[PDB]
């Protein structure tokens, strides 16, 4: 019912659901002296995340 | 005499290996892991210059 409501789909709450669980970060910059390694969140970890 | 014979035996280490020579050599330093891409060339440079 709540699906119809706002006029979703389940392809699109699978697309949104599998793209919003992963961590990736692939740079590293240098800060005049050494190098600074470039990371990205994005786990799921809690309730709070899915909802 | 065979009795005298303890004292060196508890005098002297026991080492696995000896160290054999090679004509050649390696030089390896320890460091630290935050170094940069230009800084370890120029720190090569040194190295190998001197």
């Amino acid at each position: 019912q709540r699906l119809a409501q706002y006029g979703i789909s389940l392809a699109e709450v699978k697309s949104a659901l599998d793209a919003s669980n992963q961590e990736a970060g692939g740079s590293s910059i240098e800060l005049a002296e050494a190098e600074y390694m470039v990371r990205a969140s994005g786990y799921l970890q809690t309730l709070d995340d899915f909802n | 005499s065979v009795l005298t014979v303890l004292w060196p035996l508890n005098k002297v280490g026991g080492e696995f290996l000896p160290q054999i020579n090679e004509g050649d050599l390696l030089y390896m330093p320890s460091t630290l892991p935050g170094i940069s891409a230009a800084e370890a060339a120029s720190m090569l440079q040194k190295t190998d210059k001197l």
